[PDB]
């Protein structure tokens, strides 16, 4: 897994994209650089024991959608460290850093049924009291939580489900 | 059994008490399962040592707060868990039932009853991991805890609040010695705690059966981590025992705790460390294993009356609590230069070295007097014993210096032959049968007998029948003096005269 | 005494079948935080006898 | 069905990759078609990402990367019950003799919990064995565990075959023999001896011998226990013989590194004591029914302090310790009386006379050990006149601990002997008390009771 | 012997309460399964958002 | 404000991330709130990119990730000067005696360079201890170091308690006591002994108790040493007591293993001889003043050769070895007259009178050792007249080296004695010259001074 | 998985332009300090066994020349060296 | 030992004997055949008997019967035959 080795490149790319106010461009540049890594053949070549910069060049050749200085230099440094397979996670950490910097958060809403909207208004506004960020809901439906709703933001959750009551009671008994 | 009415009403009380409103909690997901360790990804607010709560009533102790993972050890059968399961971080530390009700129960290390004789009547809960009383809180140990072994209570005293290490090779009486220490405390007001790490369950059942055949079981708590239970439970069990003993200590009572095989707690902890990939030290033990035993044993203490009054909020006054520990260690091939023996030999206040040669030759208990020590020493004895045992020390020291000549003895000079036979007679005197503890009166009498030369003429092979006859004779004919000694332990020229009279009368009037 | 308690045990088994419905409705009402005069009691009695 | 792919193969361990949502549970059994074959994998760990890491219950050779594996959704399960009886079975519970299917009614998963401390039972009822030393020094009880600790080639298999002969023919219930990682020749000899005695239909046999790859030697003991655990739960009482328990931990060590676990004390796996305890803790008697077991325990390089014997000693009730320095004198059985011991050697249990005789024998033999250095240096003449008598009696006690075995007629011709306990404590009490103190040493070598010795003296 | 009888009473007057408790929560779950209503569900939402 | 965040917590080891302008140096102290309680961390390494690896000076439980760390721009630094005397402090210089805040005038950092070779001054002023065997056999001078060597139970700690009492009551010299890995029972015994003896107001106590994390047990020696350096800079002659060097080296081994350095000969940290040097080299007699030291050193299993005692020998000037055999014969204080040694024991510094008295005692004992094994085989009467006289004087000297201590007064009851060096030499010379051949041997035991021997002989 | 002394600031410098030929081959920056040993990034022309001149008029001896950094030992008190000098 | 544990016996050739011209230096007492006489021709089995324990006994008897001897005629013929055999 690559979470711990993507962190430095993610932080550096984000710092750079902030200093040049080009965050939004870097994000898609990195998305593309990630999906090239997933190609059937390239993934084979990424595993082959070729020298760093020859691999770097064969990789750059497949990208015209990279800004010809900074994206290339990122790729070439990652090649120097043989970490090109980490792009799928450099992307995620870049996205998370963007979220943290813009003070904007996503929160999941898992429910027995679709809510009534003003319910969603109260949910978001109070989560903006719980969290300082601008909160973006994305609701989902599951009949396992036969009644009420689960609020899942990040890794803090609020269990208002009847199922949670039912079992939280069951283990007293 | 029409108590079903009560049953249903009890369930109704549990229903009524369920405070059905919610609480926010922090969540993670399992991403690995192997050999009892799970890797949890998330839990930004996990704390070290926290009890993480898995599906089913199971928990795990979070031990590694790595940069992007949490390594946690499952406290129970782990084979059922699976990748992708969800996990919650309680705020809680590991707490265990504790209190007076436990006495006579057998519990696993979570304090669930395992004897099967129903639930517990505990007095609340206590943290498993606590810090011992500071320097200012102690009080110097000056009370005896009687083992009932001539060989130990004379030459290697143990005081209330001391920490005495029983160490020796396999099958030399380490458990027998500790269980006789427990049995002897049936009447003595000391509450005992026996905590078995990594033993086979049928052995635990056997020792409990012996404690029930004697009177001792009603006095004592047994804490069990059988060898089939996971490493986390084995490794934690000594703390659950100490937390049960501190309930008594912190309330002015006396307790005695017997960690059976710290040398298996160390092994369980080694396994846990190597599975968490922590850098291994010597013999692959992780480095902190000294801290591991150090914090555990330092909790055995005697606390002055003021700390009790402060803790019990004025309810108990003028009494000093005390917790005594007797950890047991096992050494391969007598080798005392290993990692764990050398750590616990450094921590404790004394050592009882049990020797397999002495155990084979017939000397039982096999305590080796020449390398056993006790740094509380004379301070902890009754002054009759304190008076009388000094001469046994010197008799055996001269015997150990002369012993080399025993294989050329016929060539020796009678001026030394006297000593070289007195040594053998006092050594043949310290042999003792199992489950047969002696009151202090009997040990004092039997040591006085050998100290004042009465045995100088009894033949070696008869010493034991001499001793038995003497103890019977005094028990019928002179009981009030035994009552006095046992009740006070004092010593006087008066007492010495009475003893000389008893020996004179016995040696003429009775036979063996 | 072991045979005597086994008789007592089955008499309790008889008595508890009634109380467990009352516990199920009390639980449901506390769980949902509201009373309910539920209609399809057939499902209640079906569980009530079938497992016990 | 499929829904797996292989992604690595290291020695005996194979990594398999499943869709994130379908990953199997620990100890589930997978299956692979190793060419014109079928191979069963037991999953040991769940790594992240839908991977799972497994051990191959068969020859690992021939596996390509990218094969398709099928996920059986249940652990390994073996035939159990009366049907198993008198038949030979694989670790997977397949029949391995040439006869037909096992007609079993029921199959149990080989991974099970130990019985609760609540359930255990304790019994003092002694078991008589024909063997002088074993039931003098280390008597054992019906329902206990016995262990024969020995080096290579000292007699821990012959001794177990005599224990089988003496106990098992004279016992009514069923029996199980689990062969773990030892010679196939011996297993075949045993099978034909059983079948030509007609006792085979009492005995069930499991065999994961030396030839098999590590997965078989790893999991076979659990099968043998599962069969004994059935017979126990039926309320019978059972004799369980394990051919060599050490091979189970050794097969664990072979695989340990490949599962990615840091090594430990002397190379061993980190989980040694747990891996041994979780097996050893389920081989016990209980209030519903009882198991008597004899386990042979090999000690490597004759080092009794190696981790594997040192952790085995705590499990067993009666430990018999064979030694090469006694067997090289021709004194079979080579039991060392100064290391053998039993939980049952108490006055409360064996009675005063037997206990006192045993302790007297130990005292004499120890006093003889304490002299061997001065005897070695200065010769026997510098001893005191009473020490010459101690030595002369110890050197007789050593021989009288020898006995000829019925199974050892192959080696020495001399016919075997059965010695009753009452008849041996008398002989040793005699020798110690010096009433046979006019008889040459070689009068005692390889005899039955003390009266065969007093006879053998007449003929030289 | 008397202590062993009183133990067997406590033991069989714990396992019986386990049996009732399991059937009670299974029954309350079935009652909730039919009693579920969008207005009451919306009040559950209102209480969890007020408690939040 | 607090500028760094915790990113790892693995046992006692904690890692903290800072912005790259603000990275703490090495040995800088950091502070973090462990809930309702303050915790400080000491920086051991700088690694990576603003990440820092640290040891917690307190119990590590309860730490979350992401807590805010405020860095102090100081190393650890402690109160010093008179204000400390009669206080007990931990490694951080906080009170643990409940007498409230210390009332510090000044704080000094515990990490500082040793004196230059230029600043030292060789002065041979012998210490006077009042202990007969030590003053005669193993004299040591100001600025020097003494190692008390022995197994467990021999009397290192009580010898140090007596040495403190004598120096503080008779000579009024300030003393620092640094309990590196102190046993709390023994630390409370010491505190009450010093307060009863009424010396406590001239001693400052520092305890790093065993139950504390390795960082505490390692650094306490430097706190005690910094307090001694402040009293030295005031131009006093101070005496510094260290309760084990062995536990200092064990704490260093634990901290090294926790930091994950590759271990060395017997697991000891790479840096063992450096850590020992860094501690030992600050204890020296600069021209402005003096630190003398006495240090207890447990020898594990009587080997005298594993690295912790073997490495410490290079720094000691005198070595006093205590034996459990002598102690068992009851001659406390249990120095063994023949094995103990000192570099200061040569005529030029002690004077010929002293040197000759010491060598005389050694000769007399060394001949008595020869004679004991003739006396065993042949009995006393075959000796010559001067051999019996040598034996009688050797026993009287062996008895006379015993002495009652004002701190052992609780164990024996008998009141302690202080013996001046004049009286020690005059006594041993008078015994060897035979001036006291008319007193019985018991008259010499535990009396103290030689006139008290002459007095005691009357009543016996 | 281990990072190899490549970190946020240095990778941002390599982002700015990849071939940092601008840097002198004679100078570098300390990136780690521990136990008396330091790792130096840069110093492309260091030679094995050379003397490296630290701030405060001290010296270090370059012993390990690796693919990205120079490991050196300090010839004196090291405790006051800091990352970034 | 690993291999002593796999085979059906061992022939232990001892260097002391080999230096004394006893060639082959088969040390009886350690060497054994776990299949025993089942493998031998009937004549060889008959004639050999338990001979190897006879030479094991003779060789340990020589351990005490060099500097002194007792029962010194039956031990004398025992030694005589053992010597002519070897
Ligand atoms: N004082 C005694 N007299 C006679 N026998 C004794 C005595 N003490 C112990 N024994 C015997 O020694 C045997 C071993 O006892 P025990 O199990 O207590 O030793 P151990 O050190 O606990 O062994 P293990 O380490 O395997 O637990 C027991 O069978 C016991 O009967
Ligand atoms: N009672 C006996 N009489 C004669 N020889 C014996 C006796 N017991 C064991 N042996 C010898 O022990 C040797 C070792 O065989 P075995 O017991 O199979 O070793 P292992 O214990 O390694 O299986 C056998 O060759 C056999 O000759
Ligand atoms: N001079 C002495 N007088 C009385 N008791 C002593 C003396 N020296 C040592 N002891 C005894 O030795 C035991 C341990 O003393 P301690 O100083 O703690 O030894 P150590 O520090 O060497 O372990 C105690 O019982 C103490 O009474
Ligand atoms: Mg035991
Ligand atoms: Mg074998
Ligand atoms: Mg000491």
């Amino acid at each position: 897994e690559f979470i711990t080795v993507a962190r430095p490149y993610a932080k550096a790319a984000f710092d750079f994209a902030v200093e040049h106010q080009s965050v939004e461009r870097w994000q898609d540049m990195l998305a593309f650089a990630a999906e090239v890594t997933k190609n059937e053949q390239m993934a084979e070549l990424l595993s082959g024991a070729l020298a760093p910069e020859t691999l770097a060049e064969s990789f750059i050749a497949v990208a015209g959608e990279q800004l010809d200085e900074n994206g290339q230099n990122l790729i070439r440094v990652m090649a120097e460290n043989g970490r090109l397979n980490a792009l799928p996670d450099v992307l995620e950490q870049f996205i998370h850093l963007r979220a943290v910097s813009e003070a904007t958060a996503e929160v999941d809403v898992i429910s027995a049924a679709a809510l009534s909207e003003q319910q969603l208004a109260k949910i978001s506004a109070a989560m903006e009291k719980r969290l300082s960020r601008k909160v973006k809901l994305n609701a989902k439906i599951d009949k396992s939580v036969m009644a009420g709703v689960i609020i899942r933001a990040g890794d803090m959750v609020i269990d208002g489900s009847v199922r949670g009551r039912l079992e939280r009671l069951a283990d007293v008994l | 059994q029409l108590n079903s009415t009560e049953i249903s009403e009890l369930i109704k009380q549990r229903i009524a008490q369920f405070n059905v409103v919610s609480e926010a909690h922090n969540e993670g997901t399992i991403v690995s399962v192997s050999d009892g360790v799970i890797r949890i990804h998330g839990l930004a607010d996990a704390m070290q040592g926290e009890m993480i709560s898995l599906p089913g009533n199971r928990y795990a102790i979070a031990l590694n707060l790595e940069r992007d993972s949490v390594g946690a050890v499952v406290m129970g059968p782990y084979a059922d868990l699976a990748e992708g399961m969800k996990v919650k971080a309680t705020g809680r530390i590991l707490e265990v039932p504790v209190g007076r009700g436990l006495l006579g129960r057998v519990v696993n290390t979570l304090g669930a009853p395992i004897d099967g004789k129903g639930p517990l009547d505990h007095d609340g809960f206590s943290a498993v991991e606590a810090i011992a009383p500071g320097v200012i809180e102690r009080q110097s140990v000056d009370q005896p805890v009687q083992t009932g072994y001539k060989a130990v209570d004379s030459m290697i005293p143990i005081g209330r609040g001391q920490r005495e290490l029983i160490i020796g090779d396999r099958q030399t009486g380490k458990t027998a010695l500790a269980i006789d220490a427990i049995i002897n405390q049936r009447d003595s007001g000391i509450k005992a705690i026996y905590v078995a790490i990594g033993q086979k369950a049928s052995t635990i059942s056997n020792v409990v059966r012996k404690l029930e055949e004697h009177g001792a079981l009603a006095n004592t708590i047994v804490v069990v981590a059988t060898a089939s239970e996971s490493a986390a439970l084995q490794y934690l069990a000594p703390y659950a025992g100490a937390a049960m003993g501190e309930y008594f200590r912190d309330r002015g009572e006396d307790a005695l705790i017997i960690y059976d095989d710290l040398s298996k707690q160390a092994v369980a902890y080694r396994q846990i460390s190597l599975l968490l990939r922590r850098p291994p030290g010597r013999e692959a033990f992780p480095g902190d294993v000294f801290y591991l035993h150090s914090r555990l044993l330092e909790r055995a203490a005697r606390v002055n009356a003021e700390y009790v009054e402060a803790f019990t909020k004025g309810e108990v006054k003028g009494k000093t609590g005390s917790l005594t520990a007797l950890p047991i260690i096992e050494t391969q091939a007598g080798d005392v230069s290993a990692f764990v023996p050398t750590n616990v030999i450094s921590i404790t206040d004394g050592q009882i070295f049990l020797e397999t040669n002495l155990f084979n030759a017939g000397i039982r208990p096999a305590v080796n007097p020449g390398i056993s020590v006790s740094r509380v020493g004379g301070a902890a004895q009754t002054k009759i014993m304190k008076k009388l045992s000094g001469g046994i020390r010197t008799a055996l020291a001269q015997y150990r210096e002369l012993a080399a000549f025993s294989q050329f003895a016929s060539d020796l000079d009678d001026a030394t032959r006297k000593q070289l036979d007195h040594g053998q007679k006092v050594t043949e005197l310290l042999k003792q049968k199992q489950y047969a503890p002696m009151s202090v009166a009997q040990q004092s009498l039997v040591l006085f007998a050998a100290e004042r030369g009465y045995l100088a003429d009894v033949e070696l092979s008869k010493i034991g029948s001499f001793e038995a006859a003497l103890l019977a004779y005094v028990d019928r004919d002179h009981a009030p003096l035994m009552q006095e000694i046992n009740q006070t332990g004092g010593y006087n020229d008066e007492i010495e005269g009475k003893l000389k009279g008893i020996l004179d009368s016995f040696k003429a009037t009775q036979s063996w | 005494a072991q045979a005597e308690i086994e008789a007592e045990r089955k008499r309790a088994r008889e008595e508890l079948r009634k109380q467990v419905a009352i516990l199920a409705v009390a639980g449901a009402e506390k769980i949902i935080e509201r009373s309910v005069d539920e209609a399809a009691n057939s499902d209640i009695v079906d569980k009530l006898v079938a497992e016990l | 069905m499929a829904t797996g792919k292989i992604v690595q193969v290291i020695g005996a361990v194979v990594d398999v990759e499943f869709p994130q949502d379908a990953v199997p549970r620990v100890y589930d059994a997978l299956e692979v078609q190793n060419g014109n074959e079928r191979l069963v994998l037991e999953v040991q760990q769940q790594l992240g990402g839908g991977i799972v890491r497994t051990i191959a219950m068969g020859s690992s050779d021939g596996l390509r990367r990218g094969l398709d594996v099928k996920d059986l959704e249940h652990p390994i399960e073996v035939p159990v019950g009366k049907a198993t009886l008198g038949r030979i079975m694989n670790v997977l519970g397949e029949p391995v003799d040439m006869k037909g299917e096992i007609g079993e009614e029921e199959r149990w998963a080989i991974h099970r919990a130990a019985p609760s401390y609540e359930e255990l039972s304790n019994s003092q009822e002694l078991l008589e064995t024909g063997i002088k030393v074993i039931d003098l020094m280390a008597p054992f009880a019906k329902g206990g565990k016995v262990g024969l600790f020995g080096g290579a080639g000292v007699g821990k298999t012959v001794n177990m075959m005599e224990l089988i002969r003496n106990i098992a023919i004279e016992h009514s219930g069923y029996s199980v023999f689990a062969g773990v990682g030892e010679r196939t020749r011996e297993g075949n000899d045993f099978y034909h001896e059983m079948t030509d005695s007609n006792v085979i239909d009492k005995v069930s046999l499991v065999y994961g011998q030396m030839n098999e790859p590590p997965g078989n030697r790893l999991r076979v003991a659990l099968t043998g226990l599962t069969m004994a655990e059935k017979f126990r739960d039926e309320g019978r009482d059972v004799l369980l013989f394990v051919d060599n328990i050490y091979r189970y931990t050794l097969a664990g060590t072979e695989v340990s590194a490949l599962l990615g676990r840091m090594p430990s004390a002397v190379g061993y796996q980190p989980t040694l004591a747990e891996e041994m305890g979780v097996l050893q803790e389920r081989i016990t008697s209980t209030k519903t029914g009882s198991i008597t077991s004899v386990q042979a325990v090999y000690v490597p390089a004759d080092d009794l302090t190696d981790p594997s014997p040192a952790t085995t000693f705590a499990h067993l009730d009666a430990t018999v310790v064979l030694s090469r320095q006694i067997a090289s004198l021709g004194i079979y059985p080579a039991v060392d009386p100064l290391d053998s011991t039993s939980r049952q050697l108490d006055p409360l249990v064996v009675g005063q006379e037997h206990y006192d005789t045993a302790r007297g024998v130990q005292s004499i033999l120890q006093r003889y050990q304490e002299l061997k250095d001065i005897i070695a240096i200065l010769g026997m003449d510098e001893l005191s006149e009473e020490d010459k008598l101690v030595v002369a009696r110890a050197r007789k006690i050593q021989r009288f601990l020898s006995q000829p075995f019925f199974v050892a007629e192959v080696f020495t011709g001399s016919p075997g002997k059965y010695v009753s306990l009452k008849d041996t404590i008398r002989g040793f009490k005699g020798i110690m008390e010096g009433e046979y103190d006019h008889l040459p040493e070689q009068a005692f070598y390889m005899v039955g009771s003390i009266e065969e010795a007093v006879e053998k003296a007449k003929k030289l």
